[PDB]
C-alpha cells in the first residue's frame, strides 16, 4: 500500500540468514509455485537474481485438511538477527473498564501483514528459494515486499501503520471510539444505529483506499462477543462458560489447568477459593505424578462447583458514579473483594491470598494495595474503601508498626468477620506479677532439645523435647512460661527470633506451636515480653541457661 | 550549534524500563505538557523501530511538572560521563553557614542533543485500561534528569558564572543535575540578597529560574548516642541499659559492662529498684564519655556507594544513618515533620528521602541508595504524590523490622 515504510536494521554486527533449503517432496514443490505466482502477481513477492546470498527455509502443509494448501516460512533464524522493536501491547483491556456504548462494531482486517509494505533496504534478508526437482535446474529465487508472517517486526510495524491510517479518520470523526488489537478494530459510538452504520461503511472505504479488507455483507460478529475468553453483551459482561472436569484421578498438570479456570472465573464470580487446591502443588517437580485430592481440598472444589452453578454478570464502567471497593475475609489468609458502583451489580470481583505468618491488619493493608494497583490500571483512579475494621483498631496498628503504611479514604463496615488486634503486649513491665526467665536449646545433630524457666519466686521447670530445632525450643520455653503463670506475667528471653515472632503480633501461623502461644496470650491479661543478651552474665538469665 | 557526541559503555544497550500505570489525571497532565513540548521542538514522536523506554511521571505548586526517571540511562552513560566529562565536587560547600538551592534546569532545553543519541531518551505516555498502544516521544534537546545534560552544559555554566565569581571570591557554587547549590557565610539577610543578585545575573544572561530552600550544613555531624538519665534504676532499666551498651560495643569498642552485670546477679523481679554500686557508677560515667566522642577510623571512601538506612520512630519522627560499611556511620540525623496531623507516613518518608539526599549531595557530591521501611508496591504507587525534587535516588525495601528501634532515639 502507499503506506510509508519503517526503517529496519539487523542487530549490530550481523549478516542476513544463509540457511539450507532442504529438498521437499514432489507434490509440494508444485503447490508452492502455485502460490508464488499468485503472490508475485499481487506484488507481495518478487523473483530475484543471483546477487542475493541469503536464504530461508520454506515448507508446505494443508489447511486443516482442505483444498487450498498453505505456504510456511521458518523465519526463526532471521528473527534472531533483526533489531528489537517497541514491545506490542502486553495486557488487554478489561471489560469492567469499558464504557457502555449505544452500538459496537468488530472489524477483522484479513491479510493484515501482507497489506503493509516492508522497508526496501531490508527486503534482501527475506530471500528464499523453491527446490528444483532432483536439483535439475537453478532455484526459483524470491523475496518479500510486505511484512512476512511470523517475523519479529511484523506485529509492531503493522500496529503503527494502522494507527497512522486511522489518524485522518479519527480527526473527521471525534464522536466514534476505535480500540486496536492485533488484526481487529472495535468501533464504539453513541450515534443512532442508522448513523453508526454509515460511519462504519465509510470507515471501511477509508481503510479500503489504504489497502485493507474488512467484512461487509454482515459484520463477522454480533453481540454477544466471544473475545479473549470473555462474553461481551450490549449491557453486561461475563466470562465464557467455565467447565470443571468431573474426574476420579487428577494429575499435577490438571491441577494447574483447573486452578487456572478457577482464578479466571474469580474476577466476576464471588467466593471462589483456591488455597486448598494450590496447596497441593507446593511440592511439585514432576508433571504427571497423580495426586490425591485431600479431603479438605475436595470440599473447596465442591464449594466452587456450587458458586459456578448459576451464571453471574458484571456491569460496565460509568465515569459519573463513585468507585467503591469492599473487602471480606474468607478465613485462612484468604480475602475476597468486589468493585462496584451500584448495590446489585459489580464491576468485577477478585481474591487476595497471602503467602510468605502475618496478622489480619497487615494482610488487609496488602489487600488494599493490590486493589489500588488494579483500579489504576483499569479505571485510572483509586476507589473508596469500605473496610471491616474499626478506625480505632487501625490507628493503633499503623501507629506502632515499624513500616510506613498509607491508608486511603475508607469507612467502617460492620459486617463480620471483623478485623481486630487479638492481644497487645505491655510497653512497661507489670508490678505484682511473677517474672519468668525462660530459655531453650536443642542439638542440631541428634535433634534432642529441652525448654525450661526460672521465676523470681523460686519456681523452676525443665521439659525434654525430641525432634526440634534450637528455634522451636525458644518458642517452647515461652509457651511453658505462659502455661504455668497467672493472668499477669513478665517473661525474659535471650532469643531475638522468639521476641521477633511475638512482637509481630500474629493471629495465625503455619506452625501449631505459635497458635497455642496465641491462645495463651488471648487468655492472659497483661504480658510484658523483654529481651536480654545471651551468655553475658546479666543475672536471672545466667541461671536459666545453665539449667538448659 | 554542533552537538557533543555521546557514546554508551562498550557492550551496553539502551534502557528498556516499563512505564508504570498512572492516574487519568496525571496522564492528561502529561499529554498536555508533551503537546506543548513537541510544538517547541524539544521532543518528537517515534516509530516502533525505537525499542528503548524510560519511565515518566507527573509531580508538582499548581502547575504539573513532568519528571523523567533517568536512573537506568545514567548507569549506562553518565558513568563514562562522570569520567570523560566529570564535574568536581568542592569539599568546602559543607562548611558554609547557609546554602541555598537554585533550580537552573531550564537552561538545558535550548542546547540540542546528539543525533545518534536521541533514541535512548524515548518514553511513553500510558493509556488507561490498555486501550491504545501509548504515545511515544524522544528528546531532541538535553533532557532534565539526565546527568550528561549538566555535563555537556558545563562549559556554558562556567562562562555565565565567572563574572559573578569574581565579585564574590567567597561564595561557593556547585552544580548537581538541575540545581545550583550556593553557600555563603554572610548574615541570613545578606545571603538572601546575594542570592537575588545571582538570580538577576543569571536572568540577564538568559537563564530563567522559577523563584519570583536554604540549608545550614554547619550543624551536620554524626549525632551522639544517648543513654537514659534516671534518678533510680530498676532491674529492667539496667537490662535495657546493658543491652543497648552491649549493642554499642559493635561501634565504640572499649565499653565495659561486667560491673553492671554484677548488679543483677540473682534472678530478681523485673520491677525491683536496685541502687547502683560504687563500682557500678564507674562504668555508667566511663561509658557515657567514650560515647560522646566520634568514632575512630571512619573515612569517606569515594570508590564505594553510599547507603542510607531509615527507621520509623513514631509521632512523625524518623532517624537515619548514612554509611558505606556496617557500623561506620559517615552521618546520622533525625528528620521530624511538624504537620499537626496534616501528613501521613508515606508523606514523611518522602520528605526524609529528599532531605537526606540533599544533605548527601552537599557533603559528598553523590546520592545514597536507600533501604526504605515500606512495602514495595505501596512506595511504587504514592511516592510521586509528595516528590518535589528533579533527581531520583536508587532505593530498595527493607524486609525485616529492627529490634534496634529505641537504640537510635
Ligand atoms: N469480539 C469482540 C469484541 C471486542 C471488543 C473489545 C473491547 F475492548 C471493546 C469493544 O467494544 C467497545 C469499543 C469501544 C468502546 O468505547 S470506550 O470509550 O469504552 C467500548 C466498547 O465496549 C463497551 C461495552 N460493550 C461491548 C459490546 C456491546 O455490544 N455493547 C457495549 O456496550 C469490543
Amino acid at each position: 500500500s502507499p503506506i510509508e515504510t519503517v526503517p529496519v536494521k539487523l542487530k549490530p554486527g550481523m549478516d542476513g540468514p544463509k540457511v539450507k533449503q532442504w529438498p521437499l517432496t514432489e507434490e509440494k514443490i508444485k503447490a508452492l509455485v502455485e502460490i508464488c505466482t499468485e503472490m508475485e502477481k499481487e506484488g507481495k513477492i518478487s523473483k530475484i537474481g543471483p546477487e542475493n546470498p541469503y536464504n530461508t527455509p520454506v515448507f508446505a502443509i494443508k489447511k486443516k485438511d482442505s483444498t487450498k494448501w498453505r505456504k510456511l516460512v521458518d523465519f526463526r533464524e532471521l528473527n534472531k538477527r533483526t533489531q528489537d522493536f517497541w514491545e506490542v501491547q502486553l495486557g488487554i483491556p478489561h471489560p469492567a473498564g469499558l464504557k457502555k456504548k449505544k452500538s459496537v462494531t468488530v472489524l477483522d482486517v484479513g491479510d493484515a501483514y501482507f497489506s503493509v509494505p516492508l522497508d526496501e533496504d531490508f527486503r534482501k534478508y527475506t530471500a528464499f528459494t523453491i527446490p528444483s526437482i532432483n536439483n535439475e535446474t537453478p532455484g526459483i529465487r524470491y523475496q518479500y515486499n510486505v511484512l512476512p508472517q511470523g517475523w519479529k517486526g511484523s506485529p509492531a510495524i503493522f500496529q503503527s501503520s494502522m494507527t497512522k491510517i486511522l489518524e485522518p479518520f479519527a480527526a473527521q470523526n471525534p464522536d466514534i471510539v476505535i480500540y486496536q488489537y492485533m488484526d481487529d478494530l472495535y468501533v464504539g459510538s453513541d450515534l443512532e444505529i442508522g448513523q453508526h452504520r454509515t460511519k462504519i461503511e465509510e470507515l471501511r472505504q477509508h481503510l479500503l483506499r489504504w489497502g485493507l479488507t474488512t467484512p461487509d455483507k454482515k459484520h463477522q460478529k454480533e453481540p454477544p462477543f466471544l473475545w479473549m475468553g470473555y462474553e461481551l453483551h450490549p449491557d453486561k459482561w461475563t466470562v465464557q462458560p467455565i467447565v470443571l472436569p468431573e474426574k476420579d484421578s487428577w494429575t499435577v498438570n490438571d491441577i494447574q489447568k483447573l486452578v487456572g479456570k478457577l482464578n479466571w472465573a474469580s474476577q466476576i464470580y464471588p467466593g471462589i477459593k483456591v488455597r486448598q487446591l494450590s496447596k497441593l502443588l507446593r511440592g511439585t517437580k514432576a508433571l504427571t505424578e497423580v495426586i490425591p485430592l485431600t479431603e479438605e481440598a475436595e470440599l473447596e472444589l465442591a464449594e466452587n462447583r456450587e458458586i459456578l452453578k448459576e451464571p453471574v454478570h458484571g456491569v460496565y464502567y460509568d465515569p459519573s458514579k463513585d468507585l467503591i471497593a469492599e473487602i471480606q475475609k474468607q478465613g485462612q489468609g484468604q480475602w475476597t473483594y468486589q468493585i462496584y458502583q451500584e448495590p446489585f451489580k459489580n464491576l468485577k470481583t477478585g481474591k487476595y491470598a497471602r503467602m510468605r505468618h502475618t496478622n489480619d491488619v497487615k494482610q488487609l493493608t496488602e489487600a488494599v494495595q493490590k486493589i489500588t494497583t488494579e483500579s489504576i490500571v483499569i479505571w485510572g483512579k483509586t476507589p473508596k474503601f469500605k473496610l471491616p475494621i474499626q478506625k480505632e483498631t487501625w490507628e493503633t496498628w499503623w501507629t506502632e508498626y515499624w513500616q510506613a503504611t498509607w491508608i486511603p479514604e475508607w469507612e467502617f463496615v460492620n459486617t463480620p468477620p471483623l478485623v481486630k488486634l487479638w492481644y497487645q503486649l505491655e510497653k512497661e513491665p507489670i508490678v505484682g506479677a511473677e517474672t519468668f526467665y525462660v530459655d531453650g536449646a536443642a542439638n542440631r545433630e541428634t535433634k534432642l532439645g529441652k525448654a525450661g524457666y526460672v521465676t523470681n519466686k523460686g519456681r523452676q521447670k525443665v521439659v525434654p523435647l525430641t525432634n526440634t530445632t534450637n528455634q522451636k525450643t525458644e518458642l517452647q520455653a515461652i509457651y511453658l512460661a505462659l502455661q504455668d503463670s497467672g493472668l499477669e506475667v513478665n517473661i525474659v528471653t535471650d532469643s531475638q527470633y522468639a521476641l521477633g515472632i511475638i512482637q509481630a503480633q500474629p493471629d495465625k501461623s503455619e506452625s501449631e506451636l505459635v497458635n497455642q502461644i496465641i491462645e495463651q496470650l488471648i487468655k492472659k491479661e497483661k504480658v510484658y515480653l523483654a529481651w536480654v543478651p545471651a551468655h553475658k552474665g546479666i543475672g536471672g538469665n545466667e541461671q536459666v541457661d545453665k539449667l538448659v | 550549534i554542533e552537538t557533543v557526541p555521546v557514546k554508551l559503555k562498550p557492550g551496553m544497550d539502551g534502557p528498556k524500563v516499563k512505564q508504570w500505570p498512572l492516574t487519568e489525571e496525571k496522564i492528561k497532565a502529561l499529554v498536555e505538557i508533551c503537546t506543548e513540548m513537541e510544538k517547541e521542538g524539544k521532543i518528537s514522536k517515534i516509530g516502533p523501530e525505537n525499542p528503548y523506554n524510560t519511565p515518566v511521571f507527573a509531580i508538582k505548586s499548581t502547575k504539573w511538572r513532568k519528571l523523567v526517571d533517568f536512573r537506568e540511562l545514567n548507569k549506562r552513560t553518565q558513568d563514562f560521563w562522570e569520567v570523560q566529562l566529570g564535574i568536581p565536587h568542592p569539599a568546602g560547600l559543607k562548611k558554609k553557614k547557609s546554602v541555598t538551592v537554585l533550580d537552573v534546569g531550564d537552561a538545558y532545553f535550548s542546547v540540542p542533543l546528539d543525533e545518534d543519541f536521541r533514541k535512548y531518551t524515548a518514553f511513553t505516555i500510558p493509556s488507561i485500561n490498555n486501550e491504545t498502544p501509548g504515545i511515544r516521544y524522544q528528546y531532541n534537546v538535553l533532557p532534565q534528569g539526565w546527568k550528561g545534560s549538566p555535563a555537556i552544559f558545563q562549559s556554558s555554566m562556567t562562562k555565565i558564572l565567572e563574572p559573578f565569581k569574581k565579585q564574590n571570591p567567597d561564595i561557593v557554587i556547585y552544580q548537581y543535575m538541575d540545581d545550583l547549590y550556593v553557600g555563603s557565610d554572610l548574615e541570613i539577610g545578606q545571603h538572601r540578597t546575594k542570592i537575588e543578585e545571582l538570580r538577576q545575573h543569571l536572568l540577564r544572561w538568559g537563564l530563567t529560574t522559577p523563584d519570583k530552600y536554604e540549608l545550614h550544613p554547619d550543624k551536620w555531624t554524626v549525632q551522639p548516642i544517648v543513654l537514659p538519665e534516671k534518678d533510680s534504676w530498676t532491674v529492667n532499666d539496667i537490662q535495657k541499659l546493658v543491652g543497648k551498651l552491649n549493642w554499642a560495643s559493635q561501634i565504640y569498642p572499649g565499653i565495659k559492662v561486667r560491673q553492671l552485670s554484677k548488679l543483677l546477679r540473682g534472678t530478681k523481679a523485673l520491677t525491683e529498684v536496685i541502687p547502683l554500686t560504687e563500682e557500678a557508677e564507674l562504668e555508667l560515667a566511663e561509658n557515657r564519655e567514650i560515647l560522646k566522642e566520634p568514632v575512630h577510623g571512619v573515612y569517606y571512601d569515594p570508590s564505594k556507594d553510599l547507603i542510607a538506612e531509615i527507621q520509623k520512630q513514631g509521632q512523625g519522627q524518623w532517624t537515619y544513618q548514612i554509611y558505606q560499611e556496617p557500623f561506620k556511620n559517615l552521618k546520622t540525623g533525625k528528620y521530624a515533620r511538624m504537620r499537626g496531623a496534616h501528613t501521613n507516613d508515606v508523606k514523611q518518608l518522602t520528605e526524609a528521602v529528599q532531605k537526606i539526599t540533599t544533605e548527601s549531595i552537599v557533603i559528598w557530591g553523590k546520592t545514597p541508595k536507600f533501604k526504605l521501611p515500606i512495602q514495595k508496591e505501596t512506595w511504587e504507587t504514592w511516592w510521586t504524590e509528595y516528590w518535589q525534587a528533579t533527581w531520583i535516588p536508587e532505593w530498595e525495601f527493607v524486609n525485616t523490622p529492627p529490634l534496634v528501634k529505641l537504640w537510635y532515639q
